[PDB]
RNA sequence: AGCACCGUGGCGCAGUGGAAGCGCGAUGGGCUCAUAACCCAUAGGACGUUGGAUCGAAACCAACCGGUGCUACCA
RNA sequence: UUGGGACCGAGUAUUGCAAUUAUUGGUCGCGCAACGAGGAAUGUCUCGUAGGCGCAGCUCAUCAAACUGUGCCGAUUACGUCC
């Protein structure tokens, strides 16, 4: 009967799209992290966002993105693996995509490596040319 | 006998003379911008204007010198 | 403080040269194995020489050279090191964080640009830009 | 000292109640072997200030302020 | 927007005597960075052509949005004038 309209995942608002990956992707998340719906307890498909916490529920979803090594194992599928500050790492979020982020900066900020001037300075970083693009 | 920095001048086009020692002049004798550009203007009856990064310019043309003065 | 992995400097120090390659990025793993047969002869013994002889409360004498192709081990960690830009041996010192890096990246080989007004040839339009 | 007129984009001005425009400019392009000549795109407005009239105005009324002209010449 | 990706962080393997100013691949996150048919003006084209699409050679440890060559899918209009 009730549709969605502006559902929650991470007390962050959603869109009540019509399929569920596409909705996730708002959370980041992105389509080649999702599709592991097998593993997350709604293998839904095919399937409106308004159906949450009736019997194809919300937490089983979330609890997946938080810790997935006991839903299955692999890597070559997570955001950091091998952390230079801890061993290993999993890390799915919002909420520590923009303070993961920002300590990796401030590290490199500190004791000054070449990666870490060209990033204050807000020029490039990479391999890349300058002085015909990127023009502001 | 005061000292009044000498006006320096440019030939743009064979027409317009542009003369980039504007600003620097009108602040010597300690007198206004557009005032003095008036009273230039209107004795020669040309157009032009200032502006720009306060470099004069003028319709009138003459033969390049310090006759200006 | 510093972690490198969640390893302060003492598991680090323990470590063999094959327990070290193992925890390293890919870079430092596939430096080491293609090298071999010394590679670093005299960067190695020259730091060693002039840490030891310390009395410590203050850092080892400085060594220069102008390679930089050469890693950065737990083992040259509190050395002062030159590195060459091509005109100026520049000051370093090595911290834990510089472990898994190169030398060359800590010494800049440019001055980073800062312009000052641009001349004639620069607006197509044409006005002789006066003065600059 | 009054009378008259005027105050709108950097500058000169248009706009008699449905209420931001033009000519010269500045800046950047295009036309041209180059320059004039000539097109185009950009940014740039307390519509002098205050009150009042009016469903509603920058436009009408009053008060003050500034600018210019005319007449005044101050025991 | 699941249209487009530009930027950006982490891990890994190969090339090489040496890849740090990321060299090249290959998977995750970043997409909430632009951009919604484009002013004045301007480019070269008449049939297997225009346009769309892909492959090889070239350079050469490594890397081609380039250049040279070959193939596939395959039209509209005019066949005139001197402004």
């Amino acid at each position: 009967e009730q549709f969605q309209h502006i559902v929650r995942l991470l007390n962050t608002n959603v869109e009540g799209k019509r399929k569920v990956p596409f909705a996730l992707r708002m959370v980041k998340g992105v389509g080649i992290r999702f599709a592991y719906m097998v593993c997350k307890k709604a293998g839904i498909d095919v399937e409106r966002r308004a159906g949450t916490l009736t019997a194809e529920e919300l937490e089983r979803i979330s609890e997946v993105i938080a810790d997935p090594a006991k839903f299955k194992i692999p890597d070559w599928f997570l955001n950091r693996q091998r952390d230079p500050k801890t061993g290993k790492t999993e890390h799915l979020t919002s909420a520590m995509v923009d303070t993961r982020l920002r300590e990796d900066l401030e590290r490199l900020r500190k004791n000054r490596v070449h990666r870490g001037v060209r990033h204050a300075y807000g020029l490039r970083v990479r391999g890349q040319h300058t002085c015909t693009s990127g023009r502001h | 006998r005061n000292r009044l920095p000498e006006p320096k001048l440019e030939k743009i086009g064979k027409k317009k003379v542009i003369i980039t020692n504007f600003g620097r002049i009108c602040q010597a004798f300690n007198r206004p911008i557009q005032d003095v550009k008036d009273y230039i203007e209107k004795e020669l009856s040309v157009g032009g204007n200032l502006d720009s990064n306060d470099a004069l310019i003028l319709k009138y043309e003459i033969q390049k010198s310090t006759a200006f003065d | 403080k510093f972690t490198y992995r969640g390893l302060e400097i003492d598991p680090l120090l323990a470590l063999s040269e094959e327990e070290f390659k193992t925890l390293v990025h890919a870079r430092a793993r596939r430096h080491m194995n293609r090298h071999a047969n010394r590679r670093a002869p005299v960067l190695l013994k020259r730091l060693r020489e002039a840490k030891k002889d310390v009395k410590a409360g203050e850092k080892p004498r400085a060594v220069k050279t102008h390679l930089r192709d050469v890693v950065i081990t737990p083992e040259m960690v509190g050395s002062v090191v030159g590195i060459y830009n091509g005109r100026q041996f520049n000051a370093v010192e090595i911290k834990g964080e510089m472990i898994g890096h190169y030398l060359g990246e800590f010494s800049m080989t440019y001055k980073p640009v800062i312009h000052g007004r641009p001349g004639v040839g620069a607006t197509h339009s044409s006005r002789f830009i006066p003065l600059k």
